[PDB]
């Protein structure tokens, strides 16, 4: 373990990889931005930038597909997603090497998650605050990367929360290309599948049952070529749930969810799970101060390897 | 039980600390040291006893030592710990809140009395000595019963009574605000926002205000029971609510004195009020149970320490563990840590289970060294790259590249019938008449004892067994050379030539072997002599108990002479089970096995079993039974590319190499990515030529300058088809694009190198965003010395 100071001046909120797994993009709530280049001489975490991006809290950034540019958004409590293209005609550490696009003032509430689809179905955008509303913004202009345009706007959450209650709300898009599109969709103690209809709408599709408390961290495994998909969720309660997903009105394939494993190794609260990129190695974060890997066995039960206490 | 912080006074990096007793009768300083964590480093300095009942207790931060202590009788004391005087009001009556102002002015709180006031403000140097009354420089508040007061600036006190809250600045009689409210108790400023404070009421209720919002008037929080209730009743009330002094917009609460919730607020600007919101609430258990009062001990590097206070009475230090709040996995299998409480990130790179370990032996990282060692390209490649550093891996790339071998030798294309990367079990299983396709393969074979002969000739050359005794021995020379004398041994057994084995296991070095060959040397003659004689027996015993499976399967062949045991067990090569059931066997009993281990190895998933199902259907159905089991996508792929779009089409196959396409981008290959492109354009010809592969479709089209219409809809010079004009002059030297053998040598910024270069420098190139074409070496040479388009009239920087 080599410890690396992001550099921050208060709590680091979100931390994402790029595709090519070389640059790293941390958002916090010192209203701050900034991204880490993995040098190829010295092997140690460089900074690139460091931005001021919002007038609040930033909670959650994504990078977009590499076939799309650099672009960086970032959702923050300030009911803002903004998007950030990088210029390479400035200087490093300065502030402007990445570029301001768009300020998407359409979300009435403090946005929590910011997802992108996959490649293959263009540069999409997927938002959720605690207004409980899902948006998609697509980009139809292809000459100006500032045009983005709302699509689909559905509703998860009937009435939104009190200031008072805590919420927590999370997103994950579908990585096939050969499936028709999909978006997992975490409310509060809710989980829900919204699937593309043949009327170029959202619907409701499937609903992983359980989760008796809030979900913190929802997680779609990469299909690597098996007939079954996999969503790994870290609830407020111990368990970190592992759906089996088998697919086969108005949707093009209705499909079956059946629970493969429950887990209460941490003994507190899942804050985040992940997968790598191959679906075999999970990652699962939780209030014991031990980071717990899982990998599949031989008769497709998941059975934990690694424990790395922090 | 009254534990409250206290700064401005040390200078080292201990933090002060002041306790007063459960029973309320002393008050204690102490002296904390933050980057300690042992119950130890609270040490107890002094302890002032003389106290009937202390209900308030406050400080100095410009004096050190200076400590005021109220009372319910109504005797407030102020002393030193590190003189000592006793004040009262003129009419006597209890000792609610106190505050102490940085240039010495002192508030007080007291009861409800119609005749005096309730926030006397004085100072201690105008005060007379000889009289324990106080004469207040500002007298508030007169008919009230203040309960909590804090004081904001030099001048200004906030001041909270049983029916109002109210802002009192010393240079004007009449109040800044005056907001009615019931939750009206212990106040506690924000020490990283002093526009915000929190107080609770007498059911519970915590609310957190801004005193802007009441100045102009709801408050910005509200949370219903979360702290003791009986707020009026009881003047002695443990503190379990407490602001954050490490973070801003962060509070502790303490729950049942067992667990301490740490809500985390957000914020957002309605456009410079911040209204709040609850983010986060993380629960830490106490160490010890029955905890009353508590407060917070910063440390360095943003942690957090508790010092809490039991109902006993014992005070001691409690740390906040390390709560990691992500871990992400990248593609080279390197784990991100992202903590709750300080800044830095944590990284277990790939440089129970250890990580690492676990990290370095996963098969994504596995098919990212194969893929960037160039797995899959050439099997013999790949059969020396997995020597040179899983055995059946090795052995099911050797049926690939003998039957790639096979196809590109043509040995196997010929006839009305491909048959090629065909499969044992669909060669011996037949299936457009029996007579065609036994005359097509005996058409093949012109290149018994049985009824179906040249079937078993179409199985022995489908898996490479198709042998001489000249070819047997040269491949006993080779595996001798190679240094497998086992494998040797087992190979000769496999023949059937037993005295071949024994001369070929007993000609090595290790002494080991040499007792071996010794033993296999005995059925030379113990062989019309069937009983039970110990020989048998300790072979059986050491056929069980030895560790190589040619050795046991060389024993198991000796002792109790049979077929079965040889071919059965899965530690040799099915490749060599097959040689040994295709040459030694009956065919009533071949067609047994095949059944039982073709319908082993589809549900299995072993890669093995390519010998007996081809590149088929079936092949596709075992790849992706292989996929299920182990996610090697990568060999699944480069096995499909060898005959899948070939010869049919399923969407798995596509899906896999899809997929490795998306994973060879991921880790930056794209030569690697490019080579598996081309690879799987040669493997799609067909039998009569047309390839099938989904190439990329074309990305020019250019349009012609001459008739105006599409050139595409000449390997030295290239046309418009439809009127024959040639393509637009270069920009640097205005000679027509697409022709090579130019008059000169564009010379652009080991010779065989350098004349690719110079034969690459004179190709079509041209700008995207102001479509003005060059040549390649024609843009190097000029974009080293300018930065505009050399076209006249043009403004592009076509560099970047
Ligand atoms: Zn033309
Ligand atoms: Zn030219
Ligand atoms: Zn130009
Ligand atoms: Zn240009």
């Amino acid at each position: 373990m080599q410890p690396f100071d992001s550099g921050h001046d208060d709590l680091v909120h979100d931390v994402v990889y790029d595709f090519y797994g070389r640059h790293v993009a941390t958002c916090s709530s010192d209203q701050h931005i900034k991204v880490f280049k993995l040098d190829k001489d010295t092997s140690n975490w460089e900074l690139s930038d460091s931005w001021r991006a919002h007038d609040s809290s930033i909670v959650a950034i994504d990078w977009a597909s590499p076939e799309y540019g650099r672009i960086i958004a970032s959702a923050s409590y300030d009911k803002t997603v903004k998007l950030w293209e990088e210029d390479p005609d400035q200087e490093e550490c300065s502030g402007r090497r990445w570029n301001k696009l768009c300020t998407l003032n359409d979300s009435k509430g403090s946005l929590y998650s910011v997802k992108f689809a996959p490649a293959h179905l263009g540069l999409k955008l997927a938002c959720l605050g605690n207004d409980g509303i899902l948006r998609l913004y697509d980009a139809l202009e292809p000459s100006d990367l500032r045009s983005w345009t709302l699509t689909s706007e559905m509703k998860v959450l009937s009435i939104p929360p009190a200031n008072h209650l805590q919420s927590d709300f999370c997103l994950s898009w579908c990585p096939s290309r050969f499936s028709p599109e999909k978006l997992a969709v975490s409310a509060l103690e809710q989980a829900i599948i919204y699937q593309r209809g043949k009327d170029g709408k959202l619907h409701v599709a499937a609903k992983l049952p359980g989760h008796k408390s809030l979900i913190r961290s929802i997680s779609w495994a990469p299909s690597i070529g098996r007939w079954y998909q996999l969503i790994a969720t870290g609830c407020k309660d111990g368990r970190i749930r592992i759906f089996k997903i088998t697919e086969k009105a108005e949707l093009q394939s209705n499909l079956q969810v059946e629970l493969l494993s429950e887990h209460d190794d941490h003994n507190g609260e899942v804050w985040s799970v992940s997968w790598n990129l191959t679906g075999t190695i999970l990652s699962s974060a939780g209030d014991d101060g031990k980071v717990r890997l899982w990998k599949a066995t031989y008769s497709n039960e998941f059975k934990c390897m690694s424990v790395i206490t922090a | 039980g009254l534990i409250k912080k206290v700064t401005h006074w040390s200078y080292d990096n201990l933090i002060d600390y002041l306790s007063v007793n459960p029973t309320r009768d002393e008050v204690t300083h102490y002296k904390v040291d933050p980057e300690n964590e042992s119950d130890e480093s609270i040490i107890k300095l002094h302890t002032v006893k003389d106290f009937g009942s202390i209900t308030c207790l406050d400080y100095s931060e410009s004096e050190i030592g200076m400590i005021g202590v109220g009372e319910k009788n109504g005797y407030l004391r102020i002393f030193n710990i590190s003189y000592d005087i006793r004040v009262r009001a003129k009419k006597q009556r209890c000792i609610n809140s106190l505050g102490i102002n940085t240039n010495g002015l002192i508030a007080m709180g007291l009861d409800r009395n119609k005749h005096d006031s309730s926030l006397q403000i004085w100072d201690m140097n105008y005060h007379d000595d000889s009289h324990e009354t106080i004469n207040p420089m500002f007298s508030y508040c007169t008919n009230e019963s203040i309960v909590s007061l804090k004081f904001l600036n030099d001048t200004s006190v906030l001041a909270a009574s049983t029916k109002f809250l109210k802002e009192i600045d010393v240079r004007s009689p009449n109040p800044i605000y005056q907001h009615p409210t019931r939750l009206t108790y212990d106040i506690k400023l924000n020490p990283f926002n002093d526009w915000q404070f929190s107080t609770y009421g007498d059911d519970g209720t915590l609310a957190i205000w801004d005193r802007r919002k009441l100045s102009d008037a709801s408050p910005l929080l509200t949370f219903e029971k979360l702290v003791g209730s009986g707020a009026a009743s009881r003047k002695y009330m443990n503190s379990c609510f407490r602001w954050s002094c490490v973070r801003n917009n962060e509070f502790a609460t303490l729950h049942r004195g067992d667990t301490i919730k740490r809500w985390r607020l957000g914020y957002y600007c309605d456009s410079n009020i911040e209204n709040l919101f609850v983010s986060s609430v993380h629960d830490t258990n106490t160490m010890y149970d029955r905890v009353a009062t508590f407060d917070y001990i910063p440390r360095s590097n943003n942690g957090t320490s508790l010092i809490c206070m039991r109902q006993s009475g014992t005070i001691y230090r409690m740390p906040i563990s390390e709560v990691c709040s992500k871990a992400i996995l990248n593609n080279r299998n390197s784990l991100l840590l992202s903590n709750f409480e300080n800044t830095e990130i944590d990284e277990i790179r790939v440089n129970f289970w250890k990580p690492e370990k676990l990290l370095e032996k996963d098969i994504s990282v596995i098919m990212r060294t194969r893929a960037s060692l160039g797995y899959g390209l050439d099997p013999m490649n790949t059969v020396e790259m997995i020597d040179s550093s899983n055995a059946y891996i090795r052995n099911t790339w050797r049926w690939i590249a003998i039957a790639k071998a096979s196809v590109d030798d043509g040995t196997m294309v010929s006839g009305d019938l491909d048959l090629g990367y065909e499969g044992v079990i669909g060669i011996w299983n037949g299936i457009l008449s029996d007579k065609q396709l036994n005359k097509e393969m005996e058409k093949i074979i012109k290149l018994a004892g049985s009824p179906k002969y040249v079937q078993r000739r179409l199985c022995l050359i489908i898996s490479g067994w198709d042998l001489s005794r000249s070819d047997y021995e040269d491949k006993y020379n080779i595996i001798m050379k190679n240094g497998h004398y086992e494998k040797a041994a087992a190979w000769a057994v496999f023949f059937g030539d037993i005295p071949k084995a024994v001369e070929i296991l007993g000609s090595a070095k290790k002494e080991r072997l040499r007792l071996i060959a010794t033993a296999i040397a005995g059925y030379l003659a113990y062989k019309d002599l069937p009983g039970n004689n110990a020989w048998r027996q300790q072979c059986r015993k050491m056929s069980s108990e030895l560790d190589d499976p040619y050795l046991r399967v060389i024993f198991a062949f000796i002792a109790d002479n049979d077929w079965w045991d040889i071919l059965y067990e899965p530690a040799i090569s099915l490749r060599e089970r097959l040689g040994v059931a295709l040459r030694f066997l009956n065919d009533t009993d071949l067609t047994t096995f095949l059944d039982r281990t073709s319908s082993t190895v589809i549900e299995n998933g072993e890669l093995e079993g390519l010998i007996l199902t081809g590149i088929t259907p079936n092949g596709i159905d075992l790849l992706q039974s292989y996929v299920n089991k182990t996610s090697d996508v990568q060999s699944a792929a480069l096995i499909s590319i060898f005959g899948s779009p070939r010869y049919f089409r399923d969407q798995r196959v596509d899906e896999w190499i899809q997929t490795y396409r998306d994973m060879l981008k991921s880790w930056e290959l794209f030569s690697m990515r490019a080579r598996f492109d081309v690879l799987r354009s040669k493997l799609s010809r067909t039998k009569t030529g047309v390839l099938t592969a989904d190439i990329k479709p074309r990305q020019i089209y250019i349009q012609c300058q001459n008739c105006k219409q599409n050139i595409n809809t000449p390997r030295h010079k290239y046309c418009c088809p439809h009127c024959g004009s040639s393509f637009p002059r270069c920009a640097i030297c205005l000679m027509p694009l697409g022709t090579s053998n130019l008059p000169f040598v564009i010379n652009g910024t080991n010779r065989e190198l350098v004349s690719r270069k110079l034969k690459l420098n004179e190709w079509f190139s041209f700008c995207l965003s102001c479509n003005h074409g060059m040549h390649a070496g024609h843009a190097e040479e000029w974009f080293d010395r300018h930065n505009v388009c050399p076209t006249p009239g043009c403004t592009c920087q076509c560099n970047k």
